[PDB]
């Protein structure tokens, strides 16, 4: 569905990378934070929903599903907050594989950046531009434009 | 504090 | 006004700096709060923007970001043509000023719902981009780029 | 320092 995103939290270098994936296209946004808290998650979701038409978010764990700050941001930004239970077992696998891909990319750029946050944005850029034929950034724009019409 | 970013 | 053209814009509030990128053909925006405009902060912001939208050209907001070798290195990395922001079209000057005044108005309307200014700025980006004036800016940018992909 | 984010 054009509005459905999945949150995902992964660790590198003692830090936390929070990722939102647009499920139908594989397009991602990501940020580095010192630890996952409901306040950091809430702010990240506010950012995401101002940039794309976010209808539903599958949260990455029960603490962010429960967090009243996360629910307050989802209220503010008009987002339906859902659990991220893989009713479809394929969902576990796809996320694991994306974390492994992103980490691979981050290792390929790591020496070009002093700070991990730069390496993570270089990896977002490479991930979203990669042709597999269309890129994820092309696919997300096509899906949502089709929906607007 | 009653705020969206600080419910306290 | 081609699909890949964006303009940088730097405005101040509360002793802090709000950096904005505007997609010129749609009016859609992205923004962040930083303590001061430096070439390192502007370079990081453009790397973010270019990983999320197909950024072909950026008209920089002033001559120091145009000169900055860190900004040029991010534009090299991300495949962006870095241009000056001279309003050879005087309309361009007026359109920015009036967007800064609209954003500031929106920020005042939400300011009391947020402890931190960066929250208030993201709420204003959300309102700006969803406002129907008829399509929203977020609708116009998607339509423009999708038409270009096709 | 020879980095994109720290040219020094
Ligand atoms: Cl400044
Ligand atoms: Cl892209
Ligand atoms: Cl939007």
């Amino acid at each position: 569905s054009p509005g459905i995103w999945q949150l995902d939290c992964t660790h590198l270098e003692g830090k936390v990378i929070l990722v939102a994936v647009h499920v139908a296209s594989g397009y991602i946004e990501a940020e580095v934070i010192p630890a996952e808290t409901g306040q950091e998650t809430a702010y990240f979701l506010l950012k995401l929903a101002g940039r794309w038409p976010v209808k539903t978010v599958h949260t990455d764990n029960g603490s962010n599903f429960t967090s009243t700050t996360v629910k307050a941001a989802c209220w503010w930004a008009g987002i339906k907050q859902e659990d991220g239970i893989p009713y479809n077992p394929q969902s576990q696998g796809v996320i694991e594989s994306m974390n492994k891909e992103l980490k691979k990319i981050i290792g390929q750029v790591r020496d070009q950046a002093e700070h991990l946050k730069t390496a993570v944005q270089m990896a977002v850029f490479i991930h979203n531009h990669k042709r597999k034929g269309y890129s994820a950034g092309e696919r997300i724009v096509d899906i949502i434009a089709t929906d607007i019409q | 504090s009653l705020k969206i970013d600080n419910l306290d």
